[PDB]
This record gives C-alpha cells, structure tokens and sequence, in this order.
C-alpha cells in the first residue's frame, strides 16, 4: 500500500546507481503523494534532470529543485507550497527521505536525503520517506558534496519513476 | 531558501 519510488543518480552524466524510496502515506498522504507525483512527473514537471545542489557529508543531500537548481525554486503539485501536515515521523537515521522547507508551512517540492541521525531536525521537518534500495549510491554521492555543501562535481537525478 | 542547517 505504500508508494515505491526512485532515482537514477548519475555523476556528471555517467550513471552511478539506482536508489528507491518508501514513501510512508500510511501517516503523511499529502506530502508522500506530492513527492511520488513529482517523482514520476506527471503534471510535467518534477525530479527526472534535476540535481543535488546541496550535499553535506555526514549530514543530508538536498536536491528537488527543478525550477531555480540553486536552492530557491522548485513548487508543489498543489501550485507554490503547502502546509504541515504533521511532524508523526522522526529522523531516525541514514535514509531518511524529509521535506526541505523555509520555516513553518513552506513545503515545496525540495527534499533532503538523511546521511546520518538528525535529531535536531525533528519538529522542524517533515519526515515522509526513506532509502529502500540503493543506499550505497547516497554513501558514494558523498565525496561530492563540500563542508559548506557546494558539490564538487554535478550530482543528478538521471532518471526517476514509481515502481510501485 | 528551503533547506535544513546542521
């Protein structure tokens, strides 16, 4: 019952890996749905060419920006952003797939993959997802990504989809 | 300006 969905990481064009999200509608449909419906790209527009522009090793990846690929832009399929549906789900660890807002009832279409416990996060974003598969890709997707968070080398979502 | 800080 709950939404399958993933990305084809590619580094600088050249493939790297597949990694898959479960998303959790079973406690946040809205926001689970927005990400699945932008994962396929079915309004036209969503994840599929977009990047990570912002990726801090041992913290988080963040990408969903398909409008401004700078940490600016990108909209939910509900027109600009949306509110909070709840704060049920904690960042648990590794995986953790949560809503990238700016401040309280700004949730867009930016998302930010765990790349470890954020505790500090928890109340102030919504968890919604996490890593099935492919939880390797992210490890490696790492080295790519500075202290202040500006990537070394072009980290992108090549290909994206559900499964199911 | 979306995005979470460490």
């Amino acid at each position: 019952v709950n939404p399958t969905v993933f990305f084809d990481i590619a580094v600088d064009g050249e493939p790297l890996g597949r990694v898959s999200f479960e998303l959790f509608a079973d406690k946040v449909p809205k926001t689970a749905e927005n990400f699945r419906a932008l994962s396929t790209g079915e309004k036209g527009f969503g994840y599929k060419g977009s990047c990570f522009h912002r990726i801090i090793p041992g913290f988080m990846c963040q990408g969903g920006d398909f409008t401004r690929h700078n940490g600016t832009g990108g909209k939910s399929i509900y027109g600009e952003k949306f509110e909070d549906e709840n704060f049920i789900l904690k960042h648990t660890g590794p995986g953790i797939l949560s809503m990238a807002n700016a401040g309280p009832n700004t949730n867009g279409s930016q998302f930010f993959i765990c790349t470890a416990k954020t505790e500090w996060l928890d109340g102030k974003h919504v968890v919604f997802g996490k890593v099935k598969e492919g939880m390797n890709i992210v490890e490696a997707m790492e080295r790519f990504g500075s202290r202040n968070g500006k990537t070394s080398k072009k980290i992108t979502i090549a290909d994206c989809g559900q499964l199911e | 300006h979306a995005g979470p800080i460490a």
